[PDB]
DNA sequence: CCCTGGAGAATCCCGGTGCCGAGGCCGCTCAATTGGTCGTAGACAGCTCTAGCACCGCTTAAACGCACGTACGCGCTGTCCCCCGCGTTTTAACCGCCAAGGGGATTACTCCCTAGTCTCCAGGCACGTGTCAGATATATACATCCTGTGCA
DNA sequence: GCACAGGATGTATATATCTGACACGTGCCTGGAGACTAGGGAGTAATCCCCTTGGCGGTTAAAACGCGGGGGACAGCGCGTACGTGCGTTTAAGCGGTGCTAGAGCTGTCTACGACCAATTGAGCGGCCTCGGCACCGGGATTCTCCAGGGC
């Protein structure tokens, strides 16, 4: 009699995958032993940092008028978010382009 | 008996591809010497990051450059590049 | 006689027109043409898959962006309109270059 | 038949159509979520790494991640983030 | 029993009997409701046939429906021509022009489509493929065929998106390399039977697989000219900068990547590298020919031919090889022309119309070997000089046919340069081996 | 308590702007350079702290401080 | 009597601060700043005397290259003074 | 019975430690194996290094007429050589001064 | 006694009276060239270890440590650091 | 409008002090030696797709060269005001000393948590496939820019 | 010298076709979950002692403040230059093809050589204590600078 096998992202609540995050870390070389609570607190914060991300990319969709999210609508959502601006200062997202942005001085008068 | 030369790679970068990366960047005018300037500057840029791509696929033990050795060369240099794995 | 608009209204719908859009403003074939040109030297006999050119190419065009960023504000602080290669020089020396 | 290749796409989907019901995605977007996601684990995983080197453990725990997630998030993620990390180890263990 | 006579609806005098008899078989195979191949090669012109086909149908026929032919650039003028002289009846439009002219022409004939067949090119059909699209087709028709002989291409998925009822292709040559290309036609031709890519279980099985939708005739039904061909291979040895090359070549600053292509030109001149030129005077003088064993030859060939009937013909598959006997040709107070990619349609024509002329003191005539229209009536030559072997066999013997036009009245000889113990001689091998695929699936 | 970080008086800046290689300094450089100080302090404290109260201690150490620093991309040699 | 002109005075004491290896701050106040920093943070925050040396020592490193940074926008600027603009387009520019 | 030990150092010829430079490698969760050949090559290496910044540092030391390395040299050496100012670019040394070093514009005229 | 501590200061001091045989140093001196070297030897078995992850490989070796030494230092300082190490790898092979 | 001539700052040669680096000892723990094993990587072999090199063809968008006018960068000038150099008074840093106790560092003990193994099974992935989101094109409709003209 | 009309231009808005990627379904296989055992890492308590904090007093340098003045910041003006704008022309990019062959990734095997683990052990290295040379502090004599006034 085995009970039904039940996962550990369901144990969680979680949506992202606690049994790959656990495997990844026991392979990447960071200390030789990992706690079981771990993996749960690692994929809970990634969970939430993607959350975070698609919402606001998701506003940027309905800002222009559109259902599916590109980078530029990522790069839309990133930037203009001061949080994120700091997590992300130093990456390029491909195909993702610039603000729109003209100084003051450059306007005409 | 025949040789007849083009022109420079680094002159393929034109006048007109700079003035379009300086409208991006939010410039209005610009002088007649930002041009050699800026093919001095995309040069080095280049050549450290070609660099270290090239030491990453000689340790490989391979002749052919990958995006993934682009994108590790890159994080090296602190220029990290999403979207190409 | 001939409509002509005033110089700088048309710098500034660029402007406008290049910071909306996202694709590259490089040709594909001298930028290929100048990484073979440069790799060269560190090795011979190389090959480069298409996707590894395309990683540089928007690697080099988001650097140069930043960059003329950088010396726009550089060339404002000047209190002038033109951007230079002092302004530039200025910013790589700036950013540690 | 190719290889296999492992990916967050599902979950970032699963994320998405939790967050917004009707939206979708692009195959370019995806990868650069996938690749953020590496990113913040590598970055998470390498900072507790270097917490259990310092204070001289070979265990990576929870603790050393919340530690971890608060000097990398910078602030309000930062205290979000711990919250959530906190309620989903309360639930793991509570019942499970 | 069937159409025995020139018709009554085609001008301009009547067809020859080998026509007609081709053209019955046409007429014939429409009511047998299977598509085929018209192989005749460069008899009269396969374009009176078709011409006469779509005739056919629109007279004897109530089908003046929507029909398509999709010719070369270089060609599209000549059918309109044939269309408006031969079957004037037809009302045959052609597409070609810029984007404003295009959206005028089908705004304004195409969309009210009084027309009947739309004479169209390649490239314009891959640019009004969704505009095309949208018309029930009930003929399809694509002279040189061979331009589809490979799949998984844009024009081949192209042009099998459409909805067409009828399907004809026209090629002197179906076969170049494989039976795969031949698989791609006759796949294109009916998908329902040939869906799969897969002398007693071969060569009669073949031959009688293809017979129902192909046909090919030789051009000798009437001769009464034309003499046959010489085919001299000179092979020649190295010369001693050749030979270190290909030795430090064969063992490997310079950039070497595709070995092939690097030994070839390698046995055709040794300065298409950097590096092994003489001092940076740059003299032009018994340095091309010493140093090029080919060279030598040619050198020693050339006074005999000029000495003798003359007008000869060179054919090379590199533009630097044609530079370099170029400037030879010059230093030797010869006097050339030159036909080449990079040379406009206009200089092309006046070139060749001022070589055709028949008191010319023009001698050498240099040609890539591909580079050809297809056209090209170099008749008054007698030489034929292949410095370089293609590894098509059928373009070797489309260039060397080039010479063997309708006007040549005179032998042609044939001479192919190879280097012994080279590449040179594995090429000549599958040239060869392709060439006898070629002779026994078709000729046979 | 409070009003320590007028401690930083202005003879202080101007050394430190004299090392620096500046000549002539504008009158309101002085609360502008407090500010930037203080940001930057409260920055490496913050690490600092975090890194300390991970250790379950009351004190915070040379080693703490250097960490801080090397995780911000300010590594400092000649502590340990 | 004797007096020296407007910035003779500044030139040599660039030369003497720029020759000098010492620290520019007071310790005393450097410290009661720190300890007023850490209470925002926990309660009953002790301190090395090394911890505190440190922090002197990275926060006159940070101004020393600020202010360099600054007197060369100033310079470009066409000025000898400085000014809280120029503090502010070197900051914009490092990035913080 | 046993040979006299022999140091892998002295086998080297060098004068770091390659045995606590294994030992390092070893507890550092690098990796899971560590070749014999990296220990020596890493030792070499840091030899090296710290024989050309002393070596100039000692030559600076001359240059001020003491006989004692402190960081004032240590700092003059690494900021007077182009590649040690590239390896060390974003380090500070406790007490190590700045280089002297006017704009020309500032010198009186 | 209290915990012993580990350091390079013997070799540094060995190192020294090699190259420079009448000259000492200080205590801070060598506290900074034991960091100097701590540090050096940080980044170089990091790359080494992201060069072993990346090429899917198991071990640190000779050729993971002289890549990570031809990506980290620059030019002439990598083609000395370069020669030295395989001199001396070279010896090690040969006298064992 | 460069050439003396003083003040003031810095530099150089001497002498007394102290304190810290260099040297010499003691004990311990960690690396070197020797023995055994395993499992990883080097080597090989078969397949399938991508990239390089020499060409050809066509299309057309983008770069190029040019001429002209107009903002603008740059130099020169005047004004004032504010920052600097210096002297006086005040304030607290600093140094030394002392006292008290919180807490960092260490040791012993025991538990409980994680690694490792085996077995079973269902979630995640490659592969097909259809349909709709968005790109494109066209055709109005409106917002902007510039210039001329009319007027106070 | 200023404010409005209108004309040309560009840009937004609505709608119709169409296509190529996305979202879903299916089969299956490989990595994850359930159950168990073993061992050492980490939590817990207790101790020591060291390093932190509090406080006090006396010196003296450093800070605060005020004054007087000259140099630098800044606004203004004028100009001769260099760059933006539109146009006709040339060129090369872009796309679609040929023909071959090696390179690289994946899969599937094999084998041997190098790296891990264990016990033993003595030599190396870290802590400790002491003493002389170097650095420092203090002082006097000398050079070098910078600023003011005038006859060059
Ligand atoms: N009036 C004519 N009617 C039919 N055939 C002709 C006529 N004049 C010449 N020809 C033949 O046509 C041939 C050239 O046409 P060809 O190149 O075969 O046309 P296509 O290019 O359509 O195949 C010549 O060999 C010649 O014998």
């Amino acid at each position: 009699t085995r009970a039904k096998a039940k996962t550990r992202s369901s144990r969680a609540g979680l949506q992202f995958p606690v049994g790959r995050v656990h495997r990844l870390l026991r392979k990447g070389n960071y200390a030789e032993r990992v706690g079981a609570g771990a993996p749960v607190y690692l994929a809970a914060v990634l969970e939430y940092l993607t959350a975070e991300i698609l919402e606001l990319a998701g506003n940027a969709a309905r800002d222009n008028k559109k259902t599916r999210i590109i980078p530029r609508h990522l790069q839309l959502a990133v930037r203009n978010d001061e949080e994120l601006n700091k997590l992300l200062g130093r990456v390029t997202i491909a195909q993702g382009g610039v603000l729109p942005n003209i100084q003051s001085v450059l306007l005409p008068k | 008996r025949h040789r007849k030369v083009l022109r420079d790679n680094i002159q393929g970068i034109t006048k007109p591809a700079i003035r379009r990366l300086a409208r991006r960047g939010g410039v209005k005018r610009i002088s007649g010497l930002i041009y050699e300037e800026t093919r001095g500057v995309l040069k080095v840029f280049l050549e450290n990051v070609i660099r270290d791509a090239v030491t990453y696929t000689e340790h490989a033990k391979r002749k052919t450059v990958t995006a993934m050795d682009v994108v590790y060369a890159l994080k090296r240099q602190g220029r990290t590049l999403y979207g190409f794995g | 006689k001939p409509h002509r608009y005033r110089p700088g209204t048309v710098a500034l719908r660029e402007i406008r027109r290049y910071q909306k859009s996202t694709e590259l403003l490089i040709r594909k074939l001298p930028f290929q043409r100048l990484v073979r040109e440069i790799a060269q030297d560190f090795k011979t006999d190389l090959r480069f898959q298409s996707s590894a050119v395309m990683a540089l190419q928007e690697a080099s065009e988001a650097y140069l962006v930043g960059l003329f960023e950088d010396t726009n504000l550089c060339a404002i602080h000047a209190k002038r309109v033109t951007i230079m290669p002092k302004d530039i020089q200025l910013a790589r020396r700036i950013r540690g270059e | 038949r190719k290889t296999r290749k492992e990916s967050y796409a599902i979950y970032v989907y699963k994320v998405l159509k939790q967050v917004h019901p009707d939206t979708g995605i692009s195959s370019k977007a995806m990868s650069i979520m996938n690749s953020f996601v590496n990113d913040v684990f590598e970055r998470i995983a390498g900072e507790a790494s270097r917490l259990a080197h310092y204070n001289k453990r070979s265990t990576i725990t929870s603790r050393e991640i919340q530690t971890a997630v608060r000097l990398l998030l910078p602030g309000e993620l930062a205290k979000h983030a711990v919250s959530e990390g906190t309620k989903a180890v309360t639930k793991y263990t509570s019942a499970k | 029993t069937r159409f025995e006579d020139s018709p009554s609806y085609v001008k301009w005098g009547k067809l020859r009997d080998y026509q007609v008899r081709g053209l019955n078989w046409l007429i014939s195979l429409y009511e047998n409701g299977i598509n085929g191949i018209l192989a005749d090669e460069m008899g009269l012109g396969k374009t009176l046939q078709t011409i006469s086909l779509l005739g056919y149908m629109k007279h004897y026929r109530n089908i003046p429906g929507p029909h398509m032919v999709l010719v070369p650039k270089s060609t599209l003028h000549n059918w309109m021509s044939e269309f408006k002289r031969w079957v004037p009846t037809l009302r045959s439009v052609c597409l070609i022009g810029d984007k404003e002219q295009r959206a005028a022409f089908v705004r304004d004939v195409l969309l009210p489509g009084e027309w009947d067949v739309c004479v169209t090119s390649y490239e314009m059909l891959i640019k009004e493929k969704s505009v095309f699209k949208k018309f029930n087709w009930r003929y399809l028709v694509i002279d040189e065929a061979h331009r589809i002989k490979n799949e998984k291409s844009k024009l081949s998925e192209i042009v099998r998106e459409f909805k067409t009822t009828n399907r004809l292709l026209l090629t002197g040559t179906p076969l170049q390399n494989n039976l795969h290309e031949l698989w791609s036609l006759l796949n294109f031709l009916l998908p329902d039977v040939f869906n799969s890519a897969d002398d007693q279980k071969l060569v009669e099985r073949l031959h009688m697989v293809l017979r129902p939708f192909l046909l090919r005739r030789i051009k000798a039904d009437v001769e009464k000219s034309l003499p046959p061909k010489k085919e001299v291979k000179i092979y020649v040895g190295l010369s001693k900068m050749q030979r270190e090359w290909y030795t430090r070549i064969l063992m490997k600053k310079m950039r070497l990547l595709n070995i092939l292509m690097q030994l070839r030109k390698c046995c055709n001149h040794p300065y298409l590298f950097d590096g092994a030129e003489p001092g940076p005077p740059y003299t032009t003088d018994m340095h091309l020919v010493t140093n090029s064993g080919k060279m030598v030859v040619l050198d020693k060939l050339l006074p005999k031919l000029k000495e003798q009937g003359s007008r000869v013909l060179i054919f090379s598959q590199m533009t630097r090889v044609l530079d370099i006997l170029e400037d030879y040709c010059m230093w030797r107070n010869y006097e050339y022309c030159r036909l080449d990619g990079q040379t406009p349609h206009d200089e092309r024509q006046d070139s060749i119309n001022a070589y055709n002329e028949p008191n010319s003191t023009k001698f050498v005539f240099m040609l890539s070997t591909r580079a050809g229209g297809l056209g090209i009536n170099l008749a008054t030559a007698d030489v034929v000089i292949l410095y370089d072997s293609d590894w098509n066999p059928q373009v070797d013997l489309q260039a060397m046919d080039r010479a063997h036009r309708i006007g040549q009245t005179k032998t042609v000889r044939v001479f192919r340069f190879i280097t012994d113990n080279t590449v040179e001689e594995r090429i000549v091998e599958r040239a060869e081996m392709k060439l006898r695929l070629d002779s026994i699936v078709i000729q046979q």
